[PDB]
């Protein structure tokens, strides 16, 4: 019955084209498995200077180990992954990290941008025990009296890491939904390996985009599709104003020497409990202290840096597309024109307006590394106008 | 207010200078600085395993009741508590009966000893909670009335009056209903127990926000998988009205910063008669003259020995190889010049800057004159002078010596200055009475 | 272990090589080159395993003037790893022969550019910015030549010769934030004009600005300098420490501010004299930007 059943399961598996050429359509079709989801971008209006809350479910679910010895192991690492990727793509945000555990909510980094201290509070969050149940509301009301002394010109999205348990928290999240709807924060979970339909509609009564975790790597693509910041709901601001370009200072400007530390208690800046020697100056504030292209304590405006941060998604929306033929246009001498090669895999890779051919080495460099076809370069600058 | 300034000794020792160097009030402490905190840092005592606890602790209620004859009393709600925290007039009967069983030690076995089994007939404090959750049963069957649709109670009871039957449907049980009477009575009981456990969200539900709409049916219910609803309508042109601006923007000012713009076009005008093409001409005349030159490699032979151009190349690196005469040792009294501000003045200073920042923000709406309060508008006046004396001493302790002083009172003077700075503006919009 | 290459961008700017010979100077394109060429062979000169990556700016492109684009590389593509079994070019070579393997290559090339002085696209001056991503490219896929334990040590020299061009600002920047991911040094050595733009990419990378001291004085420098490693120059004690470097206008009317202001979700920051928005039709949103009219 079951011993050859259990067996019938491997008769077609390991048997295929006998002879000769054995065990090689199986290695083709695992090249078949492959070539997943690719970008499907393309979008516009709203995406700047996001104010991010990652709410963490800390729960029993977490001993469940389903992709990794923990889930928190699947979770926190790449967060840490996720913390530094964004703050390569955007830094001109800030996010809050809040945890549950035991049915109540730590904000435990506060909303900034400061990358190591957001990573080690993740190398602190490890030895979690994550005790007691998922409540949502107290993480909520975090999420509400933090954003509620933010401007209406800041973008108030929401992460919340939630491990799919029952959502275990009174005093009517369901009357939540007007309560944020009109505080024009959105709100977007994923589900860890299963579904919340009170969440689920939370997220579609939000705005916010809602998903389940299928596996590593694609717990990987909805960061990366969330890595993005994305088109909010419409009517949320134009501006923001008093952008303060600041000085590098060198401290050797005529004075050489006059003061042994740029940190003593008295002076316009040294801000952090660390000593300092003057690198840095705020406009407003005329704060000199650690460098740090955010915002301060005292001028209490956004330290602006503009060629980090106002380069960053500078050029990250303004993107177009190319194409893909498997024909022999030979262009070049069977070359590329990027890297200069062949194999031929025909995915000939062709500009939509210069139409310069490429590969997936090029392709890639310019979809994740490049961002533009430099093609256009020498074809968009020199008849500009 | 006063166990916030002693449970923490950092805010405390912020708190202290204002009272020891007398820079604010403690009614200006509460005034300016905390604020916002009020709802922020209050949401710890408050929520305390979510409060308005309806549907987070009644799942462990029940598996978290007992430990052992003396397992209680953990922390705050421990395991005793949230018990209190939902029934309120059985916490009245709770109340009733702590002197029948004595100590409140023995009440917590007692009340607790036989109303966990099966059934709790043995005082009068047990038989009050024991009836009044018939009671409240009844009280529950009422409310249940009032919604009365999706409720087959109505659909069931058109079809057994009709004939007089289902009674019958009631009364046909098999297997063995002679001679038991044990379970009979005592699991309908328990689904009572846990019918109270589950009208226990309900008798928490209420404690939510009250949580009333009590259904009308809304005769619509549109079976909606299909009709392609699409909630998010993003893509009306926004972004792409920007790219058609602002690039055009940075078409027509490519760069106007600070070198980006001004040697650009200065270097564009020294090209010349570059329309009239008799530099280009020269220029293409040039690329035809060395085109040859650089392939042949014999002038390109010795582009090389000129030491003379090599002692200079030597000379700036010699130059630059060493710098000299700028103070090697500048520390060595930053020791000393860091333990005495770095011990009060640290923490003196942030006593402006927790207030300094809003007498930046008071003035950065004041000439518009809506965020005009008397709260404000004094509190411009107010810190004020509570700031600017009390540095005055810690100014005036440093100027013990001369250089010693002269050199850290550079940076100081801004502390002066902006508070000047902001009192010097404040009559730049000239306010009336 | 590891490889060793490099990267070199020279800067060709044959309106400017003329006007270079319009001084009818003592250091020409010709005096350039070579020492640039020997500059190349040199890195070379430090280890077999060392590799080279030569591009100029064409006035109309910038082809890969090392390794090839001809009939004597398109079929040859170096020695050493996946050989093409070509006898002539793929038998003589240490140490000399490997620079007249690319010698002729290079102006064979310059031939190429310097016979297309056929422009008539408005002054299409110097493209750095889409000619620094062809080495980028290049490089990804030597990356992925191999890498078994083979670390790929690339660096980028760029040379200045010129002023820039008017090339877009954005794709000015980006690479260079680009290349702050693709952590490869790039250095920057320039002739007659100084690039403030520029040496911010400097200031990215942490690489090294050069203003040349005279243009025949480019040989002593240039050895010692513009030479690789980030070995030799975290260990050689000797660092240009000049990087003064003030930045930051606004693109309305024309400024040096310390204070901005953006005009509409876009980024687009302007100057402060600028009632409505200049970034698009959408108005702005009346509660914001008269603030920074008001104060
Ligand atoms: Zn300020
Ligand atoms: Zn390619
Ligand atoms: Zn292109
Ligand atoms: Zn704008």
């Amino acid at each position: 019955r079951w011993e050859g059943g259990y067996e019938r399961t491997w008769e077609i598996l390991k048997e295929d084209e006998s002879g000769s050429l054995k065990a090689t359509i199986e290695d083709i079709l695992f090249k078949a498995k492959r070539k997943r989801v690719f970008e499907h971008h393309g979008q516009v209006r709203l995406g700047m200077m996001r104010h991010l809350y990652v709410v963490v479910d800390g729960s029993r679910t977490m001993e469940d180990q389903d992709l990794k010895p923990n889930r928190l192991t699947c979770t926190l690492k790449l967060l840490e992954y996720f913390v530094e990727e964004y703050f390569d793509q955007n830094p001109i945000s800030q996010i809050g990290i809040i945890v549950t555990k035991s049915k109540r909510a730590e904000k435990l980094t506060e909303l900034s941008g400061n990358p190591r201290k957001h990573i080690t509070s993740l190398k602190k969050a490890v030895d979690m025990t994550c005790h007691g149940e998922p409540s949502l509301y107290n993480s909520l009301s975090i999420a509400m009296q933090t954003l509620k002394h933010m401007p209406g010109h800041t973008s108030r999205e929401v992460l919340i890491i939630f491990s799919s348990l029952t959502t275990c928290d009174p005093s009517n999240i369901y009357d939540l939904i007007k309560t944020l709807k009109a505080a024009k924060i959105r709100v977007s979970v994923i589900g860890l390996s299963a579904e919340v339909r009170v969440c689920t509609v939370l997220a579609r009564e939000t705005g916010g985009t809602y998903h389940v975790i299928l596996d590593e790597s694609h717990y990987k693509e909805l960061l990366t599709h969330h890595v993005s910041p994305p088109p909010a709901s419409s009517s949320s601001e134009c501006s923001l104003i008093r952008m303060g370009f600041p000085q590098h200072t060198i401290a050797s400007l005529s004075d050489q020497d006059a003061k042994p530390s740029f940190s003593m208690a008295h002076l316009d800046g040294n801000t952090e409990p660390g000593l300092t020697l003057g690198g840095y100056f705020c406009p407003q504030c005329r704060a000199k202290y650690c460098e740090l292209p955010v915002e301060c304590k005292i001028c209490g405006l956004t330290l602006v840096s503009a060629p980090h941060l106002a380069r960053s998604y500078h050029h990250l929306f303004p993107l177009d597309a190319f194409q893909e033929i498997p024909l022999e246009e030979y262009n070049g001498e069977r070359f590329c024109y990027g890297c200069q090669g062949e194999l031929k895999d025909q995915h000939v890779y062709v500009c939509a307006v210069c139409q310069n051919v490429f590969c997936v080495d090029c392709d890639v460099f310019v979809h994740d590394s490049l961002h533009c076809c430099p093609g256009c370069i020498h074809k968009i600058p020199a008849p500009s106008g | 207010k006063n166990r916030m300034l002693q449970e923490d000794p950092v805010l405390f020792q912020l708190y202290k200078d204002l009272v020891v160097s007398q820079v604010i009030s403690a009614e200006e402490f509460w005034a300016n600085r905390l604020n916002v905190n009020a709802t922020d840092s209050s949401s710890t005592s408050n929520h305390k395993q979510d409060v308005g606890i309806s549907a987070a602790f009644l799942a462990d209620v029940r598996p978290q009741t007992d430990g052992c004859n003396g397992l209680r009393y953990n922390l705050t709600s421990d395991i005793i508590e949230s018990i209190f925290r939902t029934y309120p007039a059985v916490k009245m009967k709770y109340a009733e009966n702590v002197p029948h069983n004595m100590t409140e030690k023995e009440f917590w076995t007692r009340f607790f000893q036989s109303h966990y089994f099966h059934r709790d007939r043995l005082n009068t404090g047990s038989k009050d909670l024991f009836a009044e959750c018939a009671k409240i049963d009844e009280k529950g069957l009422k409310t249940m009335v009032s919604l009365g649709v999706k409720n087959p109670l109505l659909d069931l009871t058109a079809l057994e009056d009709k004939p007089l039957d289902e009674g019958y449907g009631i009364s046909s049980v098999p297997s063995a209903s002679n001679s038991k009477s044990i379970k009979e009575n005592s699991n309908a009981a328990i689904i009572k127990r846990f019918n109270h456990h589950s009208a226990m969200v309900l008798a928490a539900g209420l404690r939510k926000q009250e949580a009333q709409n009590e259904q009308t049916s809304e005769p619509s219910n549109m079976d909606g998988n299909s009709g392609d609803a699409d909630c998010f309508q993003p893509a009306v042109k926004r972004a792409k009205l920007q790219e058609s601006i602002e690039y055009e923007d940075l078409g027509k000012n490519n760069s106007v910063k600070t070198i980006a713009l001004n040697l650009k076009k200065s270097d564009r005008y020294y090209h010349g008669p570059t329309p009239i093409q008799s530099l280009q001409y020269a220029t293409s005349q040039d690329i035809i003259n060395s085109f040859q030159s650089i392939r042949q490699e014999m002038e390109a032979y010795t582009p090389k020995l000129t030491q003379v151009l090599s002692s200079s190349a030597a000379s700036s690196t010699i130059t630059a190889l060493s710098p000299g005469g700028a103070l090697m040792q500048g520390g060595t009294q930053q020791a000393i010049n860091q333990m005495v501000p770095n011990d009060i003045q640290s923490e003196l200073k942030h006593l402006y800057v927790a207030v300094g920042e809003l007498l930046r923000h008071f003035w950065s709406c004041f000439p518009v004159n809506t965020p005009f309060l008397e709260e404000k508008v004094v509190k411009m006046k107010s810190n004020l002078e509570r700031f600017q004396v009390t540095k005055l001493c810690p100014f005036q302790e440093k100027i013990r010596r001369q250089y010693l002083s002269t050199n850290l009172v550079s940076h100081i003077e801004e502390m002066l200055q902006t508070a000047y700075n902001k009192l010097h503006t404040w009559q730049s919009r000239r306010l009336m009475k | 272990d590891e490889l060793n290459l490099l990267v070199i961008v020279v800067d060709a700017n044959p309106i400017w090589w003329g006007k270079q010979a319009l001084k009818e100077s003592q250091f020409t394109l010709s005096k350039c080159i070579d020492a640039v060429m020997v500059l190349g062979n040199s890195h070379l000169f430090m280890n077999r395993s060392n590799k080279l990556a030569v591009i100029a700016s064409h006035i109309q492109e910038s082809r890969f003037l090392y390794p090839g684009k001809n009939g004597r590389l398109g079929d040859f593509f170096g020695d050493p790893g996946n050989p093409p079994e070509f006898n002539p070019s793929g038998s003589k070579d240490g140490k000399y022969e490997l620079l007249t393997s690319a010698n002729e290559v290079i102006v064979e090339e310059i031939k190429d550019l310097m016979t297309k002085s056929d422009i008539k696209g408005q002054h299409t001056e110097t493209l750095l910015a889409g000619s620094l991503a062809k080495a980028l490219c290049y490089i990804h896929r030597m990356n992925k030549e191999v890498k078994d334990n083979q670390e790929m040590k690339s660096r980028i020299l760029v040379i200045k010769a010129a002023e820039d061009s008017a090339l877009q600002y954005m794709n000015f920047m980006n690479v260079i934030f680009a290349a702050q991911k693709q952590n490869i040094l790039i250095d920057a050595c320039v002739l007659d004009s100084d690039s403030g733009l520029l040496q911010q990419a400097c200031d990215i990378t942490g690489g090294l600005y050069l203003k040349v001291p005279q243009m025949p004085s480019l040989l002593q420098y240039l050895l010692w300098v513009f030479l690789p490693d980030q070995d030799q120059r975290s260990q050689l004690i000797l660092p240009p420490p000049v990087h003064v470097d003030y930045r930051a206008a606004c693109f309305c009317h024309r400024n040096l501010i310390e204070i901005g202001y953006v005009c509409s979700v876009c980024l687009s920051i302007f100057c402060n004299f600028s009632p409505i928005c200049t970034t698009c039709e959408t108005a702005f949103k009346i509660s914001l930007p008269p603030v920074l009219k008001a104060k």
